[PDB]
């Protein structure tokens, strides 16, 4: 089995309060957390998965643990209200990854961006190459609404990995009615 | 259901262009773009018969969606009540939206501010303060939005219209000037706000100071566009004090409501000099002669008693009066605000205590360091 610590980042931004992902993005991203946490259980027991709130200020109430029981409890009453903040949410998983006791687990991050963010192409390429020096492979999954056919996050994913490095891949989410289990179909198949 | 928006499709030029997207908003089941576009229609001035026909379906929207915050539900209904014009049948629907919507975000603070806003036709003074006080009780925690606090000031400012403790209006203005940083409303509306704000705040004497934050930047930007003679007489109560021509100037332009408080505002400038003349000067020079009070405050000898002894109860000076020579002695002091010449006047007489004491303190260190070792 592949060894790594997957830190999933829930999206508390104010644009997660609608139902485009059925029935509602609160329960949809919950089901999106349900499918990733149950998949790691089918993958490796040693993988420990925490949660982090990106919007407003970053706070982690659940220590990194393989048990997803406390994670599923925090998915309720998450109160998705606040301003989305991206740049601070990249290393936010990496700092919890620098607190890992075992160093054999690879550094892997999955973040949920459901809101348009104001960012310059020079800011995302500096964080990209910074993760190249840190070897961290971050799989981002587009959620919510954002710049049509997202460029920044795509350039953030594309410039994040290279040769090969298998890798970081971004899947653009269509702005249409769908079930959250149908959104993750492509990303969970091929990261 | 889709045919309901097709007959309301074209309301005029440019209306269908944004409505073609509106029908694809709920079919895609995205309720944010549907919230903002309806809010954009709510922001768009209308009669409005468009939001009044959809309020039945918007009511059905909140039912099965159950998520989207009532803040958007309150913003749309306040444009609808303008078409309804009847506060009675609307408050039954307003409380209906309060009981049907329960979320971690408080729905009572946004509804109670909407209840009192529609309560201006009741007209006021009876059941108002009950629903007004209920706002900040739930708003005490957690006032993170801070935007609803402006709606809390509205019904609180209209509660003052009964007159109504003028001194509380300037204190209620703190719930406005402190609710939101940026104006976000036409300054011409706020230049007629400081019109009555400076007057009424000066009228009611329940507030003894009233000059603490009168230098605040956001209100003084309004005081630049506001009538200049009203500000020059506000500086008389802000600093002043006399300035006998300016304290009369407020009775020149605005005649009404100042007739009862005229002789009273003539008293406030008389207690405003007692604190300043000892504050401006280094003194002491503490005990003061009655002729000096009879000069500045220009009051007769028989009335100096009531003057300075009333300041004893106000709390600006505790100094007892020496009635043999009729000289009024001062104790403590009341500081008010500050000026650019006050800092320069400070560095003169403040650091002078620093340079005089430390100079002779070295003399204590010099000679007496031998007996210590």
């Amino acid at each position: 089995m592949v060894l790594e610590s997957t830190m999933v980042c829930v999206d508390n931004s104010e644009y997660m309060r609608n139902g485009d992902f059925l029935p509602t993005r609160l329960q949809a991203q919950q089901d999106a957390v349900n499918i990733v946490c149950h998949s790691k259980t089918r993958s490796n027991p040693e993988n420990n998965v925490g949660l982090i709130t990106l919007a407003n200020d970053c706070e982690v109430l659940t220590t990194l643990t393989p048990d997803t029981g406390r994670i599923l409890s925090k998915l309720h009453t998450v109160q998705p209200k606040g301003k989305i903040t991206f740049c601070t949410g990249i290393r936010v998983a990496h700092l919890a990854l620098k607190h890992r006791q075992g160093k054999n687990h690879k550094m892997r991050i999955i973040a949920f961006v459901g809101s348009p963010v104001e960012d310059n192409e020079k800011d995302l390429v500096k964080l990209a190459k910074r993760l190249k020096k840190e070897k961290v492979n971050v799989d981002i999954i587009n959620f919510g609404e954002e710049e049509v056919n997202t460029e920044k996050l795509t350039a953030f994913v594309n410039t994040l990995n290279g040769k090969d490095g298998t890798g970081s891949h971004l899947v653009t989410v269509p702005p249409g009615p769908s079930l959250a289990d149908a959104l993750i179909s492509s990303p969970i198949l091929a990261g | 259901v889709p045919g309901f928006l097709q007959q309301s499709q074209s309301s005029g030029p440019g209306q269908p262009a944004v409505w073609h997207r509106l029908e694809e908003l709920y079919t895609k089941k995205l309720w944010h773009q549907l919230t903002l576009q309806v809010l954009d229609f709510v922001q768009d001035p209308c009669f409005a018969q468009g939001d009044g026909l959809i309020k039945l379906y918007e009511n059905f929207i909140s039912e099965f969606e159950h998520r989207v915050n009532p803040l958007s539900l309150v913003e749309i209904i306040l444009h609808v009540v303008r078409q309804m014009t009847d506060p009675n049948v609307a408050l039954t629907f307003l409380e209906k939206t309060r009981e049907k919507v329960k979320s971690s975000d408080e729905a009572v603070i946004l509804c109670k501010t909407a209840i009192g806003a529609l309560k201006l036709n009741i007209g006021d003074l009876q059941v108002t303060k009950e629903t007004i006080e209920d706002v900040e009780e739930m708003l005490n925690n957690l006032p993170g939005v801070t935007s609803v606090h402006s709606r809390f000031y509205d019904l609180s400012s209209k509660y003052y219209q009964t007159i109504g403790n003028h001194a509380s209006y300037y204190k209620d203005a703190l719930r406005f000037l402190g609710c939101v940083d940026i104006k976000d409303l036409p300054v011409s509306e706020q230049q007629e706000r400081a019109f009555t704000l400076g007057l009424a705040g000066l009228l009611g004497e329940g507030v003894f100071n009233f000059g603490e934050l009168l230098m605040h930047p956001v209100l003084e930007s309004l005081r630049n566009t506001d009538r200049q003679w009203l500000i020059d007489t506000l500086y008389a109560f802000n600093s002043g004090n006399v300035e006998r021509f300016q304290t009369l100037k407020t009775a020149w332009g605005q005649q009404p409501d100042l007739a009862a408080n005229e002789a009273q505002l003539l008293r406030k400038i008389q207690l405003l000099c007692l604190m300043e003349m000892t504050f401006t000067r280094p003194a002491n020079h503490r005990q003061l002669t009655f002729e000096e009070i009879a000069k500045s405050a220009k009051i007769t000898v028989n009335e100096v008693e009531l003057l300075v002894m009333k300041a004893l109860s106000v709390g600006l000076v505790k100094g007892s009066i020496d009635e043999v020579d009729k000289r009024v002695h001062m104790t403590w002091v009341q500081p008010r605000v500050l000026d650019l010449q006050q800092i320069k006047g400070m560095k003169d007489r403040l650091e002078f205590w620093c340079t005089d004491v430390k100079s002779m303190e070295m003399l204590v260190e010099h000679q007496a360091h031998d007996i210590l070792t």
